[PDB]
């Protein structure tokens, strides 16, 4: 979904004296601590997060702030006045109260309407409302710029439909929009598909197992229509013919999808038989090398009657002679002709997707890509086979030839229906990397045989119909899981881990970083969805187990992640949590300074003994300020010395908090500066009770100069701004026209029913 | 009567939104030119989140 | 400071088996017909503990 955001996040608040001289505008982003010693930017990312949550741009979101204005009464106002930010009254009362104080005259009507009028609401030429408001610097620049990053993904309706009409089917009923949702349409899609491959290419094994798996479960499931002689009846089998059915629609339906025959020790009719079968009726990419041979040895051992033993060592084109000259003509395996698809596959932008027609029947002619299949069944009905002059296994084996022929040729069409659906279901990346590593799928002699003169007619009903369009919605909301999932892991890789030496330190260094990642990761909500876990634990091995196997692969990778907008939010953030620290409540720098030295401070906001510089002087009396580190300066036990002069500490990060106070006091620190152990120094908490200054109090004069001996000095935070500055704080805040109706459902076709 | 059933009421609604959820809502009156049913999608993908 | 064999034949520069063929050899042994020409299921047990 996409949240819509009502009000502006100004983050300001309004401080002022008790007598009215003094106010000053502050911006409150909280207070974040942060540690020494370990990388800052690590830190910033954390609280980039948490900052974003409070700011409400963590999730996409679309400002409506429109609404928010009223109008004045007067007659020639017609100018409407935001509601959002903070209002020009309170600055009306605190710049009254400061006029007061002066003994000023009170701000004229003239000046009250046009301070009155300064946050403004007016519509720009494309139809948006622009918002005047004041509102703080960093809360402006964040809302602003992730408002910029969420809008890349906002499109046109009928832009995003002619991004996905080349992956639309023709079955399907098309969806008629409502007039106002062409005109007025808008939708929050993604439109980046990152790749599959860093998952399939580390495990081809577990992968193409899962998937194979999954097909396997479904195909099996499709509607169907329901001597030698004696020996191939009694070998009839059809227990195992839904198994047959689905391994030859994965032949079909992948690039090299290899399956194996296992024949008997003693080759007998059944199976030449079946070594003929699965030369002729199965691709040529399916088999291997290694098969064409054990299938060719098959036929010469028994057509031949030669044992196994002379036909080891015989190449492939000596079998074939030796085969040819006995009088088997069939020694060839045929290469399947490939069938485009209608339609652009899924996740394959600008790619034509094809698959191999079933049993090697040429679309264009509608019969065997062999052209001399008559003429070479009747060599074999004629021909005189283990050296015998009786015919019986010659004319047995054209029986079965010709009925094998004649089921191909009926049946080809239905199961070409079969794979061109469930090559729809998969993507062209998994088209042509999803191998047979394990043989898993082998076929025994009596199956291959039995399954094809036994071949059935594949019925294609509503309900298989509406089964298969249940399994494309869960096929596609898998692999956009994947993909997230892949992207995330390729990100955590390489933000985390490093390369590997040949040191017992560095590989300890590695087990130990990667077991606290796995640790940190697996914690409460898992980083990683169920169908990432079910494809690693295939094998067996534990979730925690097979995510930690990955993550030490893809270490080192040279893969492309795309830059999604909330990687850009939380960079941006980052940046400037570092940048300007003061904002956040830490500094990298303070100064102790002597009571009697007097140093230049900031004297804008009419502090009493202000702890805020414009910036840490650079000379004190002619002589540059000393600088220790913190690590120096803890070591130090010559530090009564030290700080009789003054010096700057670096070199660390100094987490402070401020309470300002509306009434006249002595500004101190509400702990000692320092604390002096056996066991080095450090500075403690710094908090700072601010008082604004009434310059003739004697009492408090007095007070500043014996009381307090050692005085703190920070770089001025930049939240603070002074009153005399308000129109510093004026900010323009676009949100998009009311006129937008945004779909939830932007699919463009219904299923038949 | 120009309708049977209005294809809504036009003091009900306060945005361009509200005229698009009654008119699904009072589209089975209407004869229709695609009778709606479960959507069919072929394109998908995930962001990354906060 | 001393010197140790990596276990398991492992390279830690590329976290695999020194020998950059060995999972080309486990499906060579998978296809190949051992102890008789015809297949005794010799090779398809071995590749599966190999592996």
């Amino acid at each position: 979904e996409l949240i819509k955001v009502p009000t502006i996040p100004h983050n300001l608040v309004l401080i002022q004296s008790d007598n009215g001289k003094h106010a000053l505008i502050k911006e409150d982003l909280g207070q974040w601590p942060v540690e020494t010693g370990i990388s800052l930017v690590n830190q910033a990312g954390v609280f980039a997060v948490q900052l974003a949550n409070k700011l409400g741009i963590d999730k996409p979101f679309v400002l409506d702030a429109g609404s928010n204005y009223f109008t004045d009464t007067s007659f020639i106002d017609t100018r409407k006045y935001c509601t959002d930010g903070l209002s020009p009254r309170e600055i009306q009362k605190a710049l009254n109260r400061q006029r007061a104080y002066y003994d000023r005259p009170e701000l004229t009507i003239s000046e009250n309407k046009t301070l009155l009028s300064q946050s403004i609401i007016y519509p720009d030429a494309d139809g948006n409302d622009v918002s005047i408001i004041f509102s703080g610097a960093m809360s402006h620049a964040i809302f602003t710029y992730a408002q910029s990053q969420w809008n890349k993904n906002i499109i046109k309706l009928d832009d995003y439909i002619r991004e996905i009409t080349l992956t639309v089917p023709k079955q399907y009923r098309p969806r008629r929009f409502k007039e106002i949702e062409h005109t007025h349409g808008y939708v929050y899609r993604e439109l980046n598909q990152g790749s599959l491959l860093p998952l399939v290419d580390a495990n081809l094994k577990e992968s193409s197992s899962y998937y194979f798996k999954k097909l396997m479960s479904s195909i099996s499931n499709v509607p169907v229509d329901a001597q030698h002689v004696s020996m191939l009846t009694n070998r009839l089998t059809t227990a195992n013919a839904p198994t047959v059915r689905a391994i030859t629609v994965l032949t079909c339906m992948f690039k090299q999808f290899r399956i194996g025959m296992t024949y008997a020790l003693d080759p007998n009719i059944m199976d030449v038989a079946a070594a003929t079968c699965m030369l002729l009726f199965r691709p040529a990419q399916s088999i291997s090398d290694e098969q064409y041979r054990y299938c060719l040895q098959t036929m010469a051992v028994f057509l031949t009657n030669t044992t196994y033993d002379i036909v080891n060592n015989d190449t492939i084109d000596v079998l074939k002679m030796k085969l040819r000259n006995q009088g088997w003509p069939f020694v060839e395996r045929y290469n399947a002709v490939e069938i485009d698809m209608s339609v652009e596959p899924l996740r394959s932008p600008g790619q034509v997707g094809r698959y191999y027609n079933p049993f090697n029947i040429d679309p264009l002619t509608k019969k065997h890509v062999e052209d001399r299949l008559e003429e070479f069944i009747n060599q074999v009905q004629v021909g005189r086979f283990r050296n015998a002059s009786g015919n019986a296994v010659g004319t047995t084996l054209a029986a079965f030839l010709r009925a094998c022929r004649d089921k191909t040729s009926a049946n080809w069409r239905g199961y070409s229906v079969l794979v061109s659906r469930y090559r729809s279901l998969i993507p062209n990346e998994l088209f042509e990397s999803l191998r047979n590593i394990s043989g898993e799928y082998n076929i025994n002699p009596q199956d291959e045989h039995s399954f094809f003169f036994a071949l059935a007619q594949i019925n294609a009903d509503d309900e298989f119909i509406g089964a298969i369009d249940k399994e494309s919605a869960e096929y596609l909301d898998e692999y956009a899981t994947l993909a997230r999932d892949i992207s995330n892991s390729l990100t955590l890789v390489k933000a985390a881990f490093g390369p590997l030496e040949r040191t017992s330190g560095s590989i300890i260094n590695h087990a130990n970083n990667l077991n606290k990642v796995i640790n940190h990761v697996f914690a409460d909500k898992p980083l990683i969805s169920e169908t990432m876990l079910k494809i690693l634990t295939i094998d067996g091995t534990t979730g925690k187990d097979g995510y930690r196997n990955w993550l030490d692969k893809l270490v080192g990778h040279n893969y492309p992640v795309y830059v999604e907008p909330v990687v850009n939010i939380m960079n941006f953030i980052s940046a400037r949590f570092v940048a300007d620290s003061s904002y956040f409540g830490y500094t990298n720098e303070i100064m102790i300074m002597p009571n009697h030295i007097n140093v230049p401070v900031d004297d804008r906001f009419g502090f009493r003994d202000s702890p805020f510089c414009t910036s840490l002087p650079r000379t004190i009396m002619g002589n540059d300020v000393r600088r220790i580190s913190y690590n120096v300066f803890s070591m130090m036990e010559d530090i009564d010395d030290v700080i009789s002069e003054g010096f700057i500490l670096y070199d660390a990060y100094f987490n402070f908090s401020y309470d300002i106070m509306t009434t006249d006091g002595v500004t101190r620190l509400k702990e000692d500066i320092l604390i002096v152990t056996d066991t080095g120094n450090d500075i403690k908490p710094i908090h700072f009770y601010i008082y604004f200054e009434n310059r003739n109090d004697k009492k408090l004069r007095y007070e500043s100069k014996m009381n307090v001996s050692y005085r703190l000095y920070i770089k001025t935070p930049a939240c603070l701004l002074p009153l005399s500055d308000y129109m510093r704080a004026q900010h323009d805040y676009v949100s998009p026209s009311s006129s937008r109706v945004y779909i939830k459902d932007p699919a463009v076709v219904y299923t038949r029913s | 009567k120009l309708f049977e059933t209005s294809p809504f009421d036009p003091l009900t609604i306060k945005n361009n939104q509200d005229v698009v959820d009654k008119l699904y809502a009072t589209q089975s009156s209407s004869i229709q030119e695609v009778v709606p049913t479960k959507t069919f999608a072929t394109e998908l993908q995930f962001g990354v989140t906060s």
